[PDB]
């Protein structure tokens, strides 16, 4: 019943920009935390950001740290990616996830539990 | 100077007085009573350091940034020519606002520490 | 996995008996030894807390029964000891030939008082009630005190109205409020809220009738520490008042005298008009519904097709034996054995007669008696009947009025409350461990 | 929700008021007592907190571990399908030992930052 | 031990007795004046601490050098072979001298707190 | 030894007519008086 | 044997024994006491 539905631009030039969104639903969003991976089209999956259930803290992998923000709204039950200068290797089919983190009062997760549909960001 | 030595000093001279004012707030049953009150006074003072993630400071900086409205004046008209009564004055309508700020902040920045504790 | 993380701030409580302190907003009782009220008190429902009450073990009556009886001898302090009065006195009937209920009642006596030099004595006539004069052997009387006690002169200007008096937890305490509509005084409330301060409660002060206060909400509740064990009170709180109109009609003259260097005396002087007797009107329809819901009531207890009757004290004081009430600052003992004399089998007024005494011995104490001086023409009073006070004497079962123990006039009002400690700190497990 | 508000929510939710409750703590010779003894009553439990190595906090984790015979429980079945009150009542019994090893586990911290200290 | 239990020990031995003592300072007119006296005593105590820097801590380092004419004795004269009455005795004279510098050393070093917090 | 401390740049309203250690003043002396006339004869036989 | 001084004679010395010494004190008249009323409240006792 969980719902996750990724949206956001295709094809852009280097050096621009894109917002990636997800919407969820079939679940409480602001009891889990999400994040993003990202497959690019000849290779295996590669982990990108982590967000907590409440926003307050991010996580990203160093090739990106200074150019991607994650963000979410849990009145909204949106997420959102924002991605600055898009390099040639940036390019990958980013995918929305529940899992990768709880909070401390919750038991573990460290693991991706659900799945969105993906979306193909290009440069 | 001595106590209260200061409290013609600008805000940025009286800062540095901190501790000879701090050591006179502690140094017959309406005396004792008055004790007592005191003693709380001194207490739900120590409280309010303690909510807002003060504890064994004098001067602790926070999170909540300055709104502009509750003073829109430059620091070199603030801490270089003004005292901390006027300073007291011109803010005493925003005192209950930004309290509330501060014990908001810390009881974010209270749970993310825990959340930072619980990853292996 | 888990570990060890303390809390502080833990909406959690016990159960604890600490000081409480009134607030309040001359008089007997006073504003002086309070603190103002809280225009605005906050109530905090807990939606969730389902809490167990028990008003026969509630501390909170035994502290405003003490600061009651504290108030009551602080405001006799500052007035007038009446020893120059415990004399011969030489006395007659005021109205020998009256043919009223009052025959035999209001002595007129004669005796040599004090003045302000010690050199010189004042012969004094004044009325007194004959429950205030007992026969040594115009005939030779003493006031009923010298037996036992000293009597204070209550002061002439010092109210006698109750006054509301809220309780007030101290900081690190909390009062907890039933709130249930069906609440017996005992066992669990599943609509708990939190306060800081109780509502006014008057300190009124009566026996066998609990006179204003407040109501049941839904139906008549009858309240007992065991039911079955017939030596306990059994307090019944009606969910209407029962308005009873109470009346002193002789036109009293009272008289001053000084007594000493900067102290006087009030007395009866003489009594304008006819001599009536004092007595208190209740409906005879409001007291038989009354009577009918109260019955219904204790059916579910004794069961059904068990017979009810209600019957007159017995034996003791008139403290006990009578209704005792403050009427305007007298002190009434009505009868009402009209009002209690009745078998339930599965405008037409009832006047009860009241007699009037100037000694009073309140608190049930011997030692420390009062004067209540005379207050000048007609007294009328109209008040509410918000509860009674039964005791319980096959298939057949006796209630009678009871009472004389005023905790059980502020165990009706004090049930609903209850204070608790708060108990901040806490620890629980979690995945959280200490940097180090 | 105000002052004990959340006295029947469960744990993970009564735990994000505790400024609410904390602040309520310090907000006629029998009354002046009753005022001495609550400020005692705030002093011991501030004094347990701080020899805990909690000073300026509300929520503070250690080093002891759950020794599971305290409570076996998930903490699915703690934090979101328990009230404090209950949990109160469960380990009622256990405060006495926790606290003790609470005490000895800042013991031997504290010692141990004086040891790191005092290597050149 | 317990309380007091160590005062015949050495000061390296009754250093590690600090808890059971801390516990011991907070657990009729003139019994209500005694215990009000008692709490200002212990709050003037913590207010000195915390001055210092010192705030959730039994033993605590600072920045203060020894100045040797206060005790020239060896580390192993001291902790090994004295106790801290014999110790309290021998300084008694230097008590507000150090507690002065003591207050300074906390005093600059706030204040550089706050000057490292406002690099961007 | 008592100190004073002048504060070289501080002015402030006084108002004596609404000094609350006046009041204060008042009633100690009067309380004063008062207890240091209990331990003392009181003199009723005089009132000849 | 404790004192402030020993050798100064306007001073008291205490002497605390190691064994109890018994002593029988008896008061050996059956006194009937009688008691009156003095006053409202108030009773005086005495040996009748
Ligand atoms: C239950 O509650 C009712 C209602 O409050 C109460 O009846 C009321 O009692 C008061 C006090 O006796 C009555 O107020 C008096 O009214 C008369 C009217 O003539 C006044 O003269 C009184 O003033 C004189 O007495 C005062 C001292 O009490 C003096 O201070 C004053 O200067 C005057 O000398 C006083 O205002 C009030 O009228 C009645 N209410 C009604 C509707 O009659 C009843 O007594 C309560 N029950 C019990 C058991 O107390
Ligand atoms: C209250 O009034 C009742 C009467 O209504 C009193 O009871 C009566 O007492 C007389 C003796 O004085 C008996 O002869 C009557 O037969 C009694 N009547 C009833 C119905 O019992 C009662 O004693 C009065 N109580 C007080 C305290 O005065
Ligand atoms: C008072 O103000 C003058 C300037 O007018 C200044 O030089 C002086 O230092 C001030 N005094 C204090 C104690 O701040
Ligand atoms: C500053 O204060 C005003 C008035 O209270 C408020 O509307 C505004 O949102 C505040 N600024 C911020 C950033 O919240
Ligand atoms: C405050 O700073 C601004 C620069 O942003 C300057 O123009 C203005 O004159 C300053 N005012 C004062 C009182 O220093
Ligand atoms: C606070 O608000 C009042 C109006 O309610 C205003 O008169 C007053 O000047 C304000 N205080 C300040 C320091 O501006
Ligand atoms: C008052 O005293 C006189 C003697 O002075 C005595 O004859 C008289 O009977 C006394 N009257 C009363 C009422 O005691
Ligand atoms: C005097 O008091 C006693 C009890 O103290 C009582 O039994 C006795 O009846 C009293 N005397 C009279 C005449 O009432
Ligand atoms: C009051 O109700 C409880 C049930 O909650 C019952 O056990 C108790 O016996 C009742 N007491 C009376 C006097 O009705
Ligand atoms: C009083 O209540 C208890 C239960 O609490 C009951 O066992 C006892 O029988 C009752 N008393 C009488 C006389 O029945
Ligand atoms: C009492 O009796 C005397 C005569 O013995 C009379 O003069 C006096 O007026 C009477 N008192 C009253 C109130 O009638
Ligand atoms: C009491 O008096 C009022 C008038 O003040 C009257 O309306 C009411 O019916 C009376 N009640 C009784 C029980 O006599
Ligand atoms: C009055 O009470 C009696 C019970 O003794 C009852 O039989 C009668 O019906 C009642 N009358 C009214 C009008 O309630
Ligand atoms: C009569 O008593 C029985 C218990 O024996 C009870 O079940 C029934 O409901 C009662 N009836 C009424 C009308 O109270
Ligand atoms: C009134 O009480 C007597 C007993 O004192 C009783 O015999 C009589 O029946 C009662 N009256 C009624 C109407 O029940
Ligand atoms: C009592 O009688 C006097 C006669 O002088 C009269 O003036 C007064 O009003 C009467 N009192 C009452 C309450 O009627
Ligand atoms: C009697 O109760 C009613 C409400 O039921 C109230 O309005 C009225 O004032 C009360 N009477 C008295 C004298 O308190
Ligand atoms: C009370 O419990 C219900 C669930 O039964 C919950 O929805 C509600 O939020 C709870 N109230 C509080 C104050 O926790
Ligand atoms: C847990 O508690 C039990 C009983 O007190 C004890 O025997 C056991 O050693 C404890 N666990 C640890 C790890 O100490
Ligand atoms: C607790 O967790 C275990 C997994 O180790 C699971 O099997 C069990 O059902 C859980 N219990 C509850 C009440 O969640
Ligand atoms: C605590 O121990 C007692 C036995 O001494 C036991 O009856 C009680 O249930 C225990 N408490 C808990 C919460 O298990
Ligand atoms: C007392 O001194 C002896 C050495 O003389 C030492 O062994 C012993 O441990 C000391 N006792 C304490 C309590 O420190
Ligand atoms: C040590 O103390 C002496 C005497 O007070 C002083 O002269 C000396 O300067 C101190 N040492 C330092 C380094 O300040
Ligand atoms: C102190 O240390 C010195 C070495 O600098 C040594 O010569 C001296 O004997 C030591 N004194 C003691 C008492 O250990
Ligand atoms: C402190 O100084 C005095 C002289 O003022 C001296 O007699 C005393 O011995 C000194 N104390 C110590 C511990 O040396
Ligand atoms: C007590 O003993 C001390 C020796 O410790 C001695 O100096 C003192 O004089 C003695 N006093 C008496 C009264 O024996
Ligand atoms: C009292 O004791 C002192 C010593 O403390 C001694 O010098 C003095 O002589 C004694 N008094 C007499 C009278 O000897
Ligand atoms: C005292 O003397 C009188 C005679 O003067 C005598 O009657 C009385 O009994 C004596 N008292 C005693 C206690 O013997």
């Amino acid at each position: 019943e969980v719902q996750l539905v990724e949206t956001g631009g295709g094809l852009v030039q280097p050096g621009g920009s894109l917002k990636l969104s997800c919407r969820a639903s079939g679940y409480t969003f602001s009891s889990f935390a999400m994040s993003w991976v990202r497959q690019a089209p000849g290779k295996g999956l590669e982990w990108v950001s982590l967000i907590n259930d409440r926003g307050g803290l991010t996580f990203y992998v160093d090739s990106v740290k200074g150019r991607f923000t994650i963000s979410r709204d849990n009145s909204k039950n949106t997420l959102s990616l924002q991605m600055h200068s898009l390099r040639d290797g940036d390019t990958a089919v980013y995918y929305c996830a529940t899992g990768g983190m709880s909070s401390a009062l919750q038991s573990s997760k460290y693991y991706f539990d659900f799945w969105g549909q993906g979306a193909l960001v290009t440069v | 100077l001595g106590f209260l030595g200061a409290a013609g000093s600008t805000m940025g001279a009286a800062s540095m007085t901190l501790t000879v004012q701090a050591r006179n707030l502690l140094s017959g049953i309406k005396q004792l009573q008055a004790r007592v009150l005191a003693v709380e006074h001194y207490l739900r003072d120590q409280q309010l350091l303690g909510i807002w993630g003060c504890s064994g400071k004098l001067i602790c900086c926070t999170n909540v940034p300055w709104n502009s409205s509750w003073s829109n004046r430059n620091l070199s008209e603030i801490w270089d020519n003004m005292t901390w009564l006027q300073w007291d004055k011109e803010i005493s309508n925003y005192t209950q606002i930004i309290y509330g700020l501060l014990e908001e902040s810390q009881n974010q920045q209270e749970k993310n520490e825990q959340d930072l504790l619980a990853l292996d | 996995n888990l570990w060890v993380t303390v809390y502080y701030g833990v909406p959690v409580w016990k159960d604890a008996e600490t000081t409480l302190f009134c607030a309040s907003d001359h008089n007997v009782w006073a504003t002086h030894a309070c603190v103002p009220t809280d225009p605005n008190p906050q109530e905090i429902h807990l939606e969730n807390v389902t809490e167990e009450f028990n008003m026969w073990k509630n501390n909170m009556v035994e502290q405003m029964h003490e600061d009651i009886i504290s108030l009551w001898d602080q405001s006799l302090k500052p007035c007038v000891k009446l020893t120059p009065l415990c004399v011969t006195l030489q006395c007659t009937n005021y109205t020998p030939n009256l043919t009223s209920m009052m025959r035999g009642e209001l002595k007129n006596c004669s005796f040599n008082m004090t003045t302000e030099l010690r050199d010189k004595k004042q012969k004094v006539y004044s009325l007194f009630y004959r429950l205030d004069v007992v026969q040594i052997n115009n005939k030779e009387y003493r006031l009923i005190n010298c037996n036992t006690s000293a009597i204070t002169q209550a002061c002439p200007k010092v109210s006698f109205e109750p006054i509301p008096i809220h309780y007030c937890a101290p900081a690190g305490f909390a009062i907890l409020k039933c709130k249930d509509k069906k609440f017996n005084g005992t066992g669990p409330c599943p609509s708990v809220s939190t306060v800081q301060c109780t509502h006014g409660i008057k300190p009124v002060v009566s026996t066998q009738l609990l006179l204003n206060g407040s109501l049941a909400e839904e139906e008549v509740i009858i309240r007992s520490e065991n039911i079955t064990n017939n030596a306990k009170n059994i307090l019944v709180q009606l969910n209407t008042p029962v308005q009873i109109n109470c009346t002193r009609p002789n036109n009293n003259t009272v008289k001053s005298i000084r007594i000493g260097p900067g102290q006087a005396f009030y007395y009866t002087g003489d009594i304008i008009g006819d001599i009536r007797m004092a007595h208190c009107n209740v409906s005879k329809a409001t007291w038989n519904e009354t009577l009918g819901k109260v019955v219904k009531q204790l059916r579910k207890h004794f069961g059904n097709n068990t017979i009810i009757r209600f019957a007159q004290s017995s034996g003791g004081d008139l403290e006990v034996t009578t209704h005792s009430f403050n009427c305007g600052g007298e002190f009434f003992y009505c009868n009402t054995s009209g009002l209690f004399n009745s078998t339930w089998i599965s405008n037409d007024s009832i006047t009860l007669p009241c007699r009037i005494k100037q000694i009073i011995n309140m608190w049930q104490r011997i030692g420390q008696a009062m004067y209540a001086p005379p207050i000048q023409g007609v007294i009328r009073c109209v008040s509410n009947i918000t509860g009674l006070i039964l005791t319980r004497d096959s298939t057949t079962e006796t209630f009678r009025p009871g009472g004389g123990d005023m905790r059980d006039n502020w165990r009706s009002e004090l049930y609903k409350y209850k204070v608790v400690k708060i108990e901040p700190l806490g620890v629980a497990p979690t995945r959280c461990k200490r940097r180090v």
